[PDB]
C-alpha cells in the first residue's frame, strides 16, 4: 500500500437498465408464452417426479 | 408393384386371376410365369404363400389404423371361412399380433384400446396436445402480427 493507493467504487442504474435488465433477467428465467413448461411438470409429476417421489420417501 | 406398395385398399383377387393368368398367356414379357408353376408343388406354394402373403400384409395395413373394421364383417366382405380366418390368426400369432384384443363373446377383434395408464399415455397424449396447441399457438400468432405491420 505504500506509494500505491486506492478509490472507491460505486454504481449507477437507471429504471431503464432497472426494468429492462430486470425483465430481461426475470425473462431469462421465464418462458416465451411462459405457459409453456407448466403442463411439462405438472405431467412429469406424472411421469418423472413419482421416481423423486418414492426416492423422497 | 403399386398395389403392393402401401395403403391397400382391401382388393379383389379375382381382379389378379386374369392378370396371373394373361401373365401366362402372353410370351410378350415374363415368359417364365410357366417356370413360376414350373415344378408341380412348388408354384402352387408359391400361390397359396402369394395370396397368404398379401392377405396377412393388408391385415397389418389396416392393423395401422384403429378403424375397427370388425372382422367378422371382413370375413364376410373377404368371401373367406372364419376358420381359415383362425389359421390367419395363427399366422398373427407367429406374426406378433400379441397386442390384440379378441372376444368370447363377440368374434368382432381389437387392435388398440390398452389398459391406458394415464401416467403415461393420456399423460403423452395431454403433453403433445397442450404443448403444440401452446407453441403453435405461438408462432403464427408474432407472424401475422409482422403481417400485419406491411399493411401500414
Amino acid at each position: 500500500n505504500r506509494h500505491y493507493y486506492s478509490i472507491t467504487i460505486n454504481y449507477r442504474k437507471n429504471e431503464l437498465e432497472q426494468k429492462m435488465l430486470l425483465n430481461l433477467h426475470k425473462k431469462s428465467w421465464m418462458e416465451g408464452l411462459t405457459l409453456q413448461d407448466y403442463s411439462e411438470h405438472c405431467k412429469h409429476n406424472e411421469s418423472v417426479v413419482k421416481e423423486m417421489l418414492e426416492l423422497a420417501k | 408393384l403399386l398395389k403392393l406398395f402401401t395403403t391397400m385398399e382391401l382388393m379383389r383377387w379375382s381382379t389378379l386371376v386374369e392378370d396371373y393368368g394373361m401373365e401366362l398367356r402372353k410370351g410378350s414379357l415374363e415368359s417364365p410365369a410357366t417356370d413360376v408353376f414350373g415344378s408341380t408343388e412348388e408354384g402352387e406354394k408359391r400361390w397359396k404363400d402369394l395370396k397368404n402373403r398379401v392377405v396377412e400384409h393388408n391385415i397389418r395395413i389396416m392393423a395401422k389404423y384403429y378403424t375397427r373394421i370388425t372382422m367378422k364383417r371382413m370375413a364376410q366382405l373377404l368371401d373367406l371361412s372364419v376358420d381359415e380366418s383362425e389359421a390367419f390368426l395363427s399366422n398373427l400369432v407367429v406374426n406378433k399380433t400379441i397386442f390384440a384384443k379378441v372376444d368370447r363373446l363377440a368374434g368382432i377383434i381389437n387392435f388398440q384400446r390398452p389398459k391406458d395408464p394415464n401416467n403415461l399415455l393420456n399423460d403423452w397424449s395431454q403433453k403433445l396436445n397442450s404443448l403444440m396447441s401452446l407453441v403453435n399457438k405461438t408462432t403464427h400468432l408474432i407472424a401475422k402480427e409482422e403481417m400485419i405491420h406491411n399493411l401500414q
